[PDB]
């Protein structure tokens, strides 16, 4: 019922400043004129038209004939010269459309109109604007991009070497005749994760993606936990072919429970169902999922092979360089200071990851706002390290 | 019997900014490069011949 | 609401303060300002207090008597007016005050009378020169400020406002020169050409001041002058500059005439010829191991038609290209052209020349023996080939002069038109005067045809392009004029005007004068011919009002089908500002809606504008919008959707726009019209087996390369009415690609010109931190050898500082050195 929404948005990101100066107002200038420009060209198109013919052939022949009384009834089944419309309050008509039928626009399960009197369908509404049911393509490709995290090279290049596989070069492994959609097992500090999600992005550059975050412990009778992300993929193939990041699934709703039976019965159904999904001999597509977690120790032996998910990569927590790199991307949208205090503040520094840099960066500027507002202000120099302490990393009464 | 009928269908550019911007030099270079017959006279002093619609 | 106890205390004594200020007596009107301004400033290095004291600070300050407590009287209302300000009262206020030092003030006051300043800089009249040198003397104080205070940008965007660039370069030092002119360089893209020539000029004088010629170039290129790129290769002396402005004219592919008196004069032509061009290529194919000739069938997976086979011949030709080594057309080449059907025999040899460019030895050697063929079709296209091999590449005896003799004013119209266009593709940017002598005459010639006339401006518009040729234009409008105009405005006078263009390429404002010749011209080839010369002029410029105009053309009913112009106006409105992203993107989201709502011949031309944004480049959007419309009820449409995605997939062997391609071709099986092409559009896509690239925006992707862009809207400019011109007979006119074909990888030599194997980091290059004008940050190290592909978004990088490049800009050649640090 969904295959793609009109992305005439996103008005070109690439502000090169992002702070007010004269290069940043020209190219707002030259975006704003364009934009003008547009809306004059469309508007004296419309306008000055092509020609004045009749009544654009509409209100002659198939206006009058959808008359102006309707209803909106979902389509049910199609024939070869009628179709079948499952209209309001439970009816259903057989009858075929030959006033403004477009067939490819109608399709089954969708609104169409029903003209009154002799109950014939004469339109359909391509909007409907009702399919919310299982909604996880609403984020899809974000627009993220390999430049917004830095210091993660090694990963980022194994990460797309397993995702570059397909797309780029895919008569590789075609003439290798293998079509491996191994997925990445990720994984990496709690304190870090959402950048399982960060690396995530930069494959998130091509194609859409899909998010399985928390689901359940599927005690639902059905399962198809994973069995309707199996359809999400498919869906994802009818699609350009997007990505599952199941970050902290693969762990939790994946566990290694040690148990055997009695077990909830993801063990029985969603652990069998990943498998079946992960194996390449039972779904096609080029579909990669990404397994990210924080606790490498529950993967659970059917997840542990490399056999079915192969692709493993290990997310370790940043490096002085790497530090370095996170706190200039974080403070380069707030210009922390004009003395450039970048390594006392990390240089001391450990087991600091990417969540903590974005929090003592915001709780910075949050500091500096509260009353020591002074655009740069000249107590950001320490005030960064005051709001790095922050206290909050690990509080558990005395026990030493 | 006359119309003094006119279709222009015209809508006046809305320069704005820089395009004003750019007309200001314009403006910078563009600096260098029936009474007497109406009051008395209402047609009321005319002669008619003998077949005349009048009152 | 309760304020702070100080705070309330500091209040209330400043009240009585300013009370003591605003009594009768003026005795201690003295010592009261002397005790407030000191607190004054001081949280600059307060304000809030004074807010509603603004009529009687007002009232002070115009009481206050003449001399030092006016002074400072003005100076507090200015230094309060940045809150206080109702219009640039601060400014007038500083005016009348001291104008002594006032970067002591706060960095937040210099900066709003940084901003006021220019304010005023541009609001004071023509005729009011007296305050303009204070405000200069002010902006030179504080300027210094800005350069210590890591304010540059804003301190260039002040003087920029203020037209001072001169003095920029003045104070400007090497210490953040860098960052500045990058800003430079940025701001060039949008400023409207009287400033961004003078921009280019300031830019060239610092990089002429600090010794950074390389880049200099570039930004002379930019500028396109000539003469000035001569000057200033004669102002740089030392061997490594001169032998790296020498890769990069020949990297542009613009001969530099010059004389034999300097030094290393021969290694400085040769590699501005480009001779060791093809060596180097093919043998970085080697190394890479992609020289395998690709089958055009395997291109096609077969695993599930004359005109077909040509098609299968040109996309062979294409992948080919640059190589020399295919026997598909060399050992079974007669056979092949033998067994081909009517007018495909001068495609096949021009396609077998495509294959051989820049290759001129092997390439001459190898159609030395089709020369002599029997079909004149087959003699032509083996001219044509010949054109194509010596084209791009220059050569010191300048073979296809000589070459072709006999056939440049051959009476035979096939033969005519073979040497023409080869002519033309090899003197391509020579600008040479004795090639511009031999083929306008062959345009004078009245026995040619109408297309063959056509063909002759062509070739004399790429030859003398960006070059304003007075004779050349003459020339063509004496041909326009003596030709009839009823015959003129058929179908094939659509090369002149894009002849005017090419000549007056980049140039701009003189145009008036060409389109007021061409003012007697009857309406429907003057409307179309005026509107083609002056958006291929005022290309890569960003003209909002030209492409608005452009806009308001094509949105009138036009329909003795005047309305052919309305297609030109589309390919202008990306031609002008195909520079940048921005101006490309949104252009593209024009198209959208032209597709969204238009005439038909409108939603004919779009796509053509489409690839001409994104060239070689496979933006995931251009690339869906192409697909979804490749499939409309217009013939036509469908053809140039086609084509369309060739063209931005053209050079990059996209693995899933070749498979979206192979599905358009099973669509397309049944209809060999729209089969042929995409077979065509596969062939582009993987030409030159990916090596070459054919956006003509070269030298970090913002130098409009003349010669190629020309041979490029040649095609476009072919590809307006392909449903008519590539079924009949211009199977030819799609060999302006090589002039648009340039190689995208790194070759990198050393002081004594050997090939290095020095590796680099290669990856995508986008803005992190734009806090000021930094240099772009790449990320994604995928570090290898030296020979890397070179695509949009992606740059590459030294691995370490131990190998210091002649110019930072890494595409094409590049000579690279030891570090005197390097251990
Ligand atoms: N190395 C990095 N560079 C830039 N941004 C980062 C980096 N690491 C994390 N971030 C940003 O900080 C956010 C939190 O990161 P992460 O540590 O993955 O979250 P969590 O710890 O909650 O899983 C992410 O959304 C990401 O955008």
């Amino acid at each position: 019922k969904k295959t793609k929404g009109p992305d005439a948005a996103s008005k070109l990101p690439l502000v090169t400043p992002h702070t007010q100066c004269r290069l940043k107002l020209l190219k707002l200038e030259r975006i704003k004129d364009y934009l003008l420009m547009e809306e004059e060209f469309i508007r004296n198109q419309e306008q000055m038209k092509p020609l004045e013919e009749k009544q654009e052939e509409e209100r002659s022949k198939v206006d009058d004939l959808r008359g102006t009384p309707m209803s909106v009834g979902t389509l049910e089944e199609i024939i070869d010269d009628h179709a079948i419309v499952s209209t309001s309050v439970g009816s259903e008509h057989y009858v075929s459309i030959l006033s403004f039928v477009d067939k490819d626009l109608l399709e089954p399960g969708c609104s169409v109109l029903l003209n009154h009197k002799v109950h014939a369908v004469i339109g359909v509404l391509m909007d409907d604007t009702d399919p919310l049911v299982t909604v996880m393509k609403v984020e899809k490709a974000p627009q993220e991009t390999y430049a917004d995290i830095g210091g993660l090279d090694n990963q980022i290049q194994e990460i797309k070497e397993s995702v570059e596989l397909p797309l780029t070069h895919p008569e590789y492994y075609e003439e290798m005749g293998i079509k491996p959609p191994k997925g990445v097992i990720l994984y990496g500090p709690p304190g870090t994760g959402k950048t399982l999600l960060a690396k995530a992005v930069a494959n998130q550059t091509s194609a859409t993606f899909l998010r399985v975050v928390g689901s359940e412990l599927i005690q639902k009778y059905l399962g198809d936990g994973p069995k309707l992300v199996r359809e999400l993929f498919r869906v994802a193939e009818e699609h350009a072919p997007s990505i599952v990041f199941i970050d902290e699934i693969d762990a939790i709703g994946t566990k290694r429970y040690d148990s055997n039976s009695g077990g909830e019965r993801e063990i029985q159904r969603t652990m069998l169902e990943l498998l079946n999904q992960l194996d390449g001999f039972d779904s096609r597509g080029d579909v990669k999922v990404i397994m990210a977690t924080n606790r490498i120790e529950t993967l659970d032996p059917a997840l542990i092979r490399p056999g079915r998910i192969d692709r493993k990569i290990e997310f370790p927590l940043p490096d002085e360089k790497t530090k370095k790199r996170i706190f200039q991307i974080h403070t380069s949208r707030m210009t922390l200071a004009d003395d450039v205090t970048l390594d006392d503040l990390i240089m001391a520094k450990d087991d600091l990851s990417g969540a903590d840099i974005k929090a003592i960066c915001t709780e910075a500027g949050l500091m500096a706002l509260r009353e020591r507002r002074m655009k740069v202000t000249n107590e950001d120099f320490k005030k960064s390290k005051e709001n790095v302490l922050y206290k909050k990393q690990e509080g558990t009464p005395e026990g030493l | 019997e006359v119309p003094k009928e006119k279709e222009k269908e015209k809508v006046s550019t809305a320069v704005l900014s820089i395009t004003a911007k750019a007309k200001k030099k314009e403006k910078e270079k563009e600096k260098k490069e029936e009474k007497e017959k109406k009051k008395e006279p209402e047609p009321n002093f005319q002669l008619l011949d003998n077949p005349a619609r009048v009152m | 609401q309760e304020l702070s106890e100080e705070d309330k205390q500091l209040q209330d004594e400043l009240e009585m303060l300013v009370e003591r200020l605003g009594e009768k007596d003026t005795s201690l009107y003295r010592p009261a300002l002397e005790e407030l301004r000191r607190q004054i400033r001081s949280s600059t290095t307060p304000l809030k207090f004074l807010r509603p004291h603004y009529g009687k600070l007002k009232e002070i300050y115009e009481n206050m008597a003449p001399g030092e407590n006016k002074r400072f009287a003005a100076d507090i209302i200015s230094v309060l007016a940045m809150t206080m300000s109702g219009e640039r009262e601060c400014l007038k206020y500083r005016l009348v005050g001291s104008q002594e030092e006032l970067a002591s003030w706060g960095h937040e006051y210099v900066r709003h009378l940084a901003g006021e300043v220019a304010k005023e800089w541009q609001e004071l009249d023509d005729a009011e020169k007296v305050q303009r040198e204070p405000l200069l003397t002010l902006v030179k104080e504080i300027v210094p400020y800005n350069m210590a205070h890591n304010a540059e940008h804003e301190a260039c965007d002040l003087l920029m406002e203020i037209e001072q660039v001169d003095m920029l370069e003045k104070d400007i030092d090497e210490n953040a020169y860098a960052k500045v002119c990058l800003y430079l360089t940025s701001c060039v893209n949008y400023v409207p050409e009287p400033e961004n020539s003078a921009l280019l000029r300031c830019a060239l004088g610092v990089f002429r001041k600090f010794s950074r010629f390389p880049e200099a170039l570039r930004l002379a290129l930019m500028l396109n002058d000539m003469e000035l790129v001569e000057d200033i290769f004669t102002s740089c002396k030392d061997v490594v500059v001169q032998k790296q402005m020498a890769f990069m004219l020949g990297r542009h592919g613009v001969f530099l005439e010059l004389s034999e008196d300097v030094e290393e004069y021969e290694d400085l032509t040769e590699i501005m010829s480009n001779v060791q061009l093809n060596s180097n290529f093919l043998a970085l194919a080697r190394e890479l191991d992609i020289m395998e000739p690709k089958v055009p069938d395997d291109i096609y997976k077969t695993h599930l038609s004359a005109r077909m086979n040509l098609a299968s011949s040109f996309v062979n030709g294409f992948v080919n290209a640059a190589f020399g080594q295919d026997k598909l057309l060399t050992d079974d080449g007669n056979k092949w052209l033998y067994k081909n059907k009517d007018h495909g025999m001068l495609s096949a040899a021009a396609s077998l020349g495509m294959i051989l460019l820049w290759d001129v030895d092997g390439g001459l050697t190898q159609i030395d023996k089709y020369l002599y063929s029997s079909e004149d079709y087959i003699k032509s296209g083996a001219l044509l080939a010949c054109g194509i091999v010596n084209s791009g590449v220059r050569n010191e005896c300048d073979p296809a002069l000589a070459l072709l003799s006999d056939y440049v004013l051959h009476n035979s119209n096939t033969m005519r038109l073979g040497s023409i266009f080869g002519l033309g593709l090899a003197y391509a940017g020579s600008n040479r005067e004795d090639v511009l002598t031999l083929l306008l005459p062959v345009m004078g010639d009245s026995k040619s045809s109408m297309e063959v006339a056509g063909v002759t401006a062509l070739a004399c518009g790429m030859i003398a392009v960006g070059s304003c040729n007075g004779d050349v234009t003459s020339t063509i409008l004496q041909t326009i004029m003596e030709k009839s105009e009823t015959e003129l405005k058929d179908t094939y006078a659509r090369w002149l005007p894009l002849g005017l263009g090419l000549n007056h390429l980049g140039k701009g404002e003189a145009i008036e004068a060409i389109l007021a010749a061409l003012e007697v011209v009857s309406e429907p080839f003057r409307s179309f011919a005026n509107t083609l010369v002056d958006v291929c002029a005022y290309a890569g410029s960003g003209n909002v009002l030209k492409v608005q105009q452009l806009l308001h053309i094509c949105s009138e009913h036009f329909d003795a089908d005047m309305g052919a112009h309305q297609g030109v106006a589309v390919l202008g409105i990306a031609l002008i500002a195909m520079g940048e992203e921005i101006g490309a993107e949104m252009a593209l989201r024009t198209f959208g809606h032209l597709l969204r709502y238009g005439e038909p011949t409108l939603r004919r031309a779009v796509p053509l504008a489409l690839a001409l944004i994104s060239v070689s480049n496979p933006r995931l959007n251009i690339l869906d919008t192409l697909s979804k419309f490749s499939h409309d009820a217009d013939p036509e449409v469908s053809y140039n959707s086609i084509f369309a995605m060739g063209m931005v997939g053209s050079g990059t062997n996209n693995a899933r726009l070749a498979a979206m391609l192979r599905q358009l071709a099973q669509y397309h099986a049944k209809d060999p019209n729209n089969l042929f092409m995409v077979r065509l559009a596969q062939g582009l896509t993987h030409l030159g087996k990916g090596t070459l690239t054919l956006c003509p925006y070269h030298s970090d992707r913002q130098l409009m390369s003349q010669v190629a862009v020309a041979g490029l809207l040649t095609v476009l400019v072919s590809f307006l009415d392909v449903r008519n011109i590539i079924l009949g007979k211009s199977h030819y006119v799609l060999y302006g690609l090589v002039a648009a074909m340039q190689p995208r990888m790194l070759v990198t030599f050393d002081e004594e010109l050997r090939p290095l194997p020095v590796s680099v980091r290669v990856g995508q290059a986008v803005d992190v931190v734009g806090q000021a004008g930094k240099p772009k940050t790449i990320t994604g190290f995928q570090t290898h050898t030296t020979p890397v592909l070179l695509a949009h978004g992606e740059r590459a990088e030294l691995a370490t500082e131990e190998f210091l490049p002649v110019t930072p800009i890494l595409e094409g050649f590049v000579i690279l050195r030891k570090n005197p640090n390097y251990d």
